[PDB]
């Protein structure tokens, strides 16, 4: 089993950037007729993988698509991968690691790309808003409602 | 290699709002 | 359209934006602990769109490749796509407008998107050389044909 | 009228470029 | 053997960068809250300097000050710079290379480093049209003549 | 040989267009 | 006045922006000469401002100077503010919200903005490392001693 | 109570190096 102790723990940036952009406007032409803030539709997907040892390169993938009226706007998909060199985390430990805290160092730069792309294909305004990773992580692990059942009694 | 992960695909980022398209 | 003389010529700029953008560095963290030597080959491909009556767009396919023979350090692809309305002229001189002088207009805008894309990778910069296409395109029109008609007269 | 074209797969040139990327 | 045409022009680019960078939003939260009705002044500039001997820099300043009446929104300042080796062409048409051709290389990453600083102090899209500066500079200095496009096409 | 750059004061393009805003 | 939110913890994130930014290339192609990682010293700054009842912003101002040989290589700074609707918490647990937590979800937003300013004024790119400034907050609340003579003696 | 500040121009650390310079 995880016989690890002592909350210590330890990695370094190595290196962030981007490993895939992705635009597609195929309405683009037509659409830009309905001048309106296309209703965003968000994805979030997050991968990792093993350069060498303790290098571990964690890649999050933010998928946004949007539509003017019912026919599409634009598609604009980013994926901001990052090298870390993670040591000491294990079990939980390492779940919370490259499954939520390696994804939430990367995602202001592929919030800024997405932005970069739509601006490119001369669409309106996209700030996705900051997504805690890490907090909801926490819930994922019960994938139930948070218990504080009390009696204030205010009358 | 000391870890690892599933590989989430599938996440659990739930949000009662949008962006506000103003 | 009720056209009851003869529309002259014209060219205005309707609208440029990027209807397709493409990065694709699966090798990314692998060219990070590969040596620097990218082989940067460009192919340029073309598409026309007809919208409208006289009004036209044209696609310039900028599509950049770095690959050191067997493993692809980056791919960055952008259909920088222009709605030009313009009139008054066709056959082969509107041949030379949307297949020289209009891709050359949105050239320098695919050459960015490109740019920006390979920083945003963190891949060292690159600015594409200026590509003179209404002059390669004398070459495939009747072999040069004129060209240095630059009568050259100061205010 | 100035229209009544198709697309093409590449018009007739590609380019090499070859910076200083050391 | 012989002086065969002069006018070829070698212009290679050496470096494309941004020399300055600033976003100016002091009242943001309280600007947010305010009626959006922007009087949008572009203070554009373009200025050179020899670094070396026809190792030519160009500075592309693109300003953009938003005033909803007295209330500044924001004021943002890109100044794109850009190293260029130069020679083959001279006097006016030196003139014409920091009045336009150099600029237009610039405008579209002067464009996108505005637009981004737009997006991160949170405002909508804001994007430059397209300034054909070469048409513009030719009423001013050098009323410069077109290609030599000839009619002709077999296939 | 060629260029021999002093300096540049002169922005004859006023600028006549918006940036969408209104 | 909707003042002390008392139904569970409150912390709401409204808004994530820059309210100043500023990045100067002062010697850049002179200093490009040097193509090397520019030797670094970063800054920190905290600010904060109440904007209504529970609802405080902090502003982040990072800041990072760097120089290649006997010359400054690239300047930057970022007033990286953020609005965040705060209840449930008070005193010192807020103060230690407000002054190491909230400055840590403005630092990923903090580096981002910096780092595409490094990459745009084309300088080697900059990764800082993610420090957990709640626990550094803690360890910097409890040095008050005036003891340990540190001398100092080279032979 | 809400609030209840204390902030000092000096935090945390100062760094004149960082990062790893070749």
């Amino acid at each position: 089993m995880s016989e690890q102790n002592n909350t210590e723990m330890t990695f370094q940036i190595q290196r962030i950037y981007t490993k895939d952009i992705s635009f597609e406007a195929p309405n683009a032409p037509h659409v830009f007729q309905k001048d309106w803030q296309p209703e965003v539709k968000l994805d979030l997907d997050t991968a990792s993988s093993q350069l060498a040892d303790d290098v571990y390169e964690v890649v999050l993938r933010v998928t946004v698509t949007a539509s003017l009226g019912e026919e599409t706007a634009f598609l604009c998909e980013v994926q901001q991968g990052g090298i870390f060199s993670i040591a000491g985390i294990e079990g939980t430990q390492m779940a919370h690691c490259l499954g939520a805290y390696c994804p939430n160092i990367l995602f202001p730069y592929a919030r800024e790309c997405i932005t970069s792309m739509v601006s490119r294909g001369t669409f309106p305004q996209l700030n996705l808003a900051p997504v805690n990773f890490d907090a909801l992580f926490m819930n994922y692990l019960q994938q139930q409602a948070g218990e504080g059942t009390e009696e204030h009694q205010d009358a | 290699n000391v870890v690892g992960l599933t590989d989430q695909t599938d996440l659990f980022y739930t949000m009662k709002a949008a962006l506000g398209l103003k």
